[PDB]
């Protein structure tokens, strides 16, 4: 099947910075949207911020500015680079591989949205 | 399991099938827990996926196809085989129409695979059979062929195929396959999204990639001795045998005529016998020299757009393009005449800005008349963008396989020493260096 992990939480301290990276495993031709998400326990999942095939990225009015996503190309990885923490921003963060067109050269390949296992992030 | 489809292949169609692919799209078909996409070639092993699981399905698979002369060829071979297959279209005596909806309304009808026109599929006339279908849960596949004709970024855009869409949607029930030959991942992402295809669809499409063919790109701009090259080039492609002298048949791709009879010429004067085929000659000369070519009484071909491969051969062990094709797909159909028996073969590009330029003109103009006959198309868009896509393949360095995959929406390709850049990328970066000094000449 195809696997998204995350790594790059921890425990930082206000106005602090941390780099989140969700891994794709699988024989990817292309990801339709990658979305990052963040969840604080017992409240809603918000979402954070987004990059297209092709590099268009967009960002949460919230984390706008303080946040900023990219795609080495080459790696087959997207990193969430979060810079000027607040302890609002301490949640579980994961992504969306929405679109997820997957293919191998014998042919055989398929097409689904995939979700990752999510990294606790923490901000005193 | 795999028991069923075995005895299903042989007691009914008489068959192993032609491809893995083919035998593994067909079985995920079957197991029917997915939507299924299938992008093949014109090799109908396309129309077997879909037919083969209905016959296991305890229920009626419809069959969306454009127009007519497709479903009746196809039903014909069906009905050959003594199979329950029905057609509903437009050109049907009322009488012939009202026994089949009869049929379908039916506890236990007849008909096992309905083939429809979108019209029908649409016509409120329809509808009812169609829910009451639906409701007593009788409806084990919805198929689309020719999916293609959903997209305006394909060749072949039916507004009628939109509806779809929704239809699709109304037939929650039943897994919905979709087929074509000629997909650009542009297209595909029409479909799934256009044909609002439940995730995971399941993809069959066979690689435009083949190992036994070698491309590569050489620039008329960087070449002393024009025809010595080509001489050079067929020369190594044939001759694979020296013993024997002269083994295998080749082409030479122009876009004009006086560049064939020419060309065709200082090629077998240089001792590499070629005659030319245009349609500037007369009909007879055309299927004389054909038949020579096919008879390997001359082993080179020097022709324009006007073969369309009536008749293909499986020893072209080498097809040399003088001037850029229309377009990437018009160099990959072309070009992939070569090395249909499987053993090695020579694919060559030979660029030159003055003919991007010329056929860029050319492609400008033939739009233009079609835009003031009709209007502004997403189609106009894709005529230009199809063309540049193969300007790119030449003037830029990358495995010229991977480049062709990109376009056409493959894996990254298994090379394996099987392109001028794969197997010396420096002489390449060279090359292309080289088109840069000579840029001003
Ligand atoms: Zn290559």
């Amino acid at each position: 099947q195809v696997q998204l992990v995350e790594n790059g939480g921890g425990n930082v301290q206000a106005g602090g910075s941390l780099r989140l990276s969700c891994a794709a495993s699988g024989s990817i031709f292309s990801i339709n949207r990658m979305t990052w998400y963040r969840q604080a326990p017992g409240k809603e999942r918000e979402w954070v911020a987004a990059i297209t095939s092709g590099g268009s990225t967009n960002y949460a009015d919230s984390v706008k500015g303080r946040f900023t996503i990219s795609r080495d190309s080459a790696k087959g990885t997207v990193y969430l680079q979060m810079n000027s923490l607040k302890p609002e921003d301490t949640a579980v963060y994961y992504c969306e591989a929405y679109g997820t067109y997957t293919l191998a050269p014998t042919g055989e390949g398929e097409y689904d949205d995939y979700w990752g296992q999510g990294t606790q992030v923490t901000v005193s | 399991p795999e028991r069923r489809v075995r005895s299903t292949l042989k007691k009914v169609f008489g068959f192993s099938f032609k491809t893995p692919l083919q035998e593994s799209a067909t079985m995920a078909v079957v197991k029917g827990n997915k939507d299924v996409f299938v992008c093949m070639p014109t090799g109908a092993g396309k129309s077997l996926c879909y037919q083969l699981p209905a016959l296991l399905a305890k229920g009626i698979t419809i069959v969306v196809s454009p127009l007519i002369a497709l479903i009746q060829d196809q039903v014909d071979h069906l009905l050959t085989l003594k199979v329950r297959v029905s057609s509903l279209n437009s050109k049907l005596s009322a009488q012939e129409r009202k026994e089949l909806l009869a049929d379908l309304e039916r506890e236990k009808p007849q008909t096992k695979i309905l083939y429809i026109t979108p019209e029908m599929a649409a016509s409120s006339s329809f509808q009812p059979t169609l829910n009451s279908l639906v409701s007593r849960h009788l409806l084990s596949y919805l198929v689309v062929d020719e999916a293609h004709c959903v997209s305006q970024w394909g060749h072949d855009f039916r507004p009628d195929y939109l509806r779809l869409g929704a239809l699709r949607s109304r037939l929650g029930h039943a897994p919905c396959v979709a087929l074509t030959a000629t997909a650009t991942p542009q297209v595909q992402e029409d479909v799934f999204a256009a044909l609002h295809l439940k995730k995971p669809v399941a993809i069959f499409k066979t690689p435009c990639f083949r190992a036994n063919l070698f491309y590569d790109v050489q620039f008329k701009e960087l070449i002393s001795d024009p025809y010595g090259n080509l001489k050079d080039f067929c020369l190594k492609a044939l001759g694979q045998e020296a013993d024997k002298g002269l083994s295998g048949c080749g082409i030479v791709y122009c876009r004009t005529r006086e560049a064939c009879e020419q060309l065709a010429i200082e090629l077998s004067c240089r001792g590499v016998n070629a005659k030319a085929y245009h349609a500037g000659l007369k009909a007879s000369e055309r299927t004389l020299v054909q038949n020579d070519w096919m008879e390997e009484k001359v082993p080179v071909i020097v022709a324009t757009i006007s073969f369309g491969m009536g008749v293909d051969k499986a020893n072209v062990r080498f097809v040399a393009h003088w001037n850029i094709a229309k377009s990437m797909a018009g160099y990959y159909q072309e070009s992939g005449r070569a090395g249909r028996d499987g053993k090695p073969s020579w694919c060559r590009l030979y660029y030159s800005r003055n003919d991007r330029d010329q056929v860029s003109f050319l492609i400008r103009k033939e739009v233009a008349k079609l835009q003031e006959k009709r209007g502004n198309k997403a189609s106009d868009k894709a005529t230009i963008m199809a063309f540049d896509a193969l300007v790119t393949f030449c003037e830029e360095l990358g495995c010229r396989h991977a480049a062709i995959a990109k376009y056409f929406g493959d894996a990254l390709p298994a090379c394996a020493k099987g392109c001028d850049h794969c197997q010396n990328p420096t002489a390449v970066r060279r090359r292309l260096e080289a088109l840069e000094r000579s840029s001003s000449w």
